């Protein structure tokens, strides 16, 4: 999961 | 989805049915889990909806009688449609729905991979649409979440299959020829997953076409990886 979403 | 068949459990888990509480509980969209308190859908789910506090998004569902009121949900603190829309035919027919609280992953809800900006130029020859919409143009909302696998039609082709519509790069089109295979009314806002390098990436999200599965009338979808940007200013800002 190279595109990253941050928590 | 027209011709498709039932989907198993925890086979997409990044889907979602979003539901409207208002005047009565029923499906409204399809949605992707992209993060923990995130949810990728159409923008064009949201005409008439008035405030995000008649929203509920249940993940982890295959069919839709694992509803009820005692049914655990995720309510929707804030709808955040892009403020180029206008309608889905001419674009921009993207919305995130900030959650309320967290969604706790596991084997029957997890987030699908955003496609990459190096992917622009990758062919994806396994996408597949989900969702509990109707069969044919005048049905119901199914109860079995389905699938069908739908290949990509090139933007070129597409332009000639929508004569009197602006086909863009922002917009990723998938069909069949001869038809067949399709979202239908109910499925929008859900995804069109592509698998690559045994990794699935957020492809596309259902957005519109004429009718449903007609022959040289592929669905029209909004093209994920040119909204990279627009989606992580909106989720990783501050
Ligand atoms: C008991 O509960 C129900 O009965 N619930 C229910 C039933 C139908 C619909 C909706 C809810 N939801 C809305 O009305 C929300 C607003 C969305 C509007 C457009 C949407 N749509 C239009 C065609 C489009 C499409 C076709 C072919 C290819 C593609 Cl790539 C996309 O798919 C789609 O879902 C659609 N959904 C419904 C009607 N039309």
């Amino acid at each position: 999961c190279t595109t990253k979403i941050k928590p | 989805i027209v011709g498709g068949t039932a989907s198993v459990r925890g086979e997409w888990p990044w889907q979602v049915t979003l539901h409207t509480t208002s005047p009565t509980q029923r499906h409204l969209c399809g949605g992707s889990i992209i993060g923990n308190q995130w949810i990728l859908t159409a923008a064009h789910c949201f005409y008439g909806v008035e405030s995000p506090k008649i929203l509920r998004v249940y993940s982890g569902i295959l069919n839709q009688s694992e509803i009820k009121e005692d049914t655990s949900f995720f309510g929707v603190q804030e709808i955040i449609i892009h403020d180029q829309y206008k309608m889905a035919e001419s674009g921009y027919d993207i919305a995130l729905l900030k959650l309320e609280t967290t969604v706790g992953y596991g084997d029957s809800q997890r987030p699908i991979c955003l496609p990459s900006k190096g992917d622009r130029n990758v062919i994806y020859t396994d996408c597949w649409v989900t969702g509990w919409g109707y069969r044919k143009l005048r049905d119901k909302i199914q109860n079995t979440l389905q699938k069908a696998k739908i290949p990509l039609v090139t933007n070129e082709e597409c332009q000639k299959r929508y004569r009197g519509h602006k086909i863009t790069h922002k917009m990723i089109c998938a069909g069949y020829r001869e038809g067949g295979k399709d979202a239908c009314k109910g499925d929008s806002g859900g995804p069109l997953s592509c698998k690559h390098n045994e990794v699935w990436h957020l492809v596309g999200i259902t957005s519109w076409g004429e009718g449903c599965a007609q022959r040289e009338r592929p669905g029209v979808y909004t093209n994920v990886v040119e909204y990279v940007d627009w989606i992580l200013e909106k989720t990783q800002a501050v």
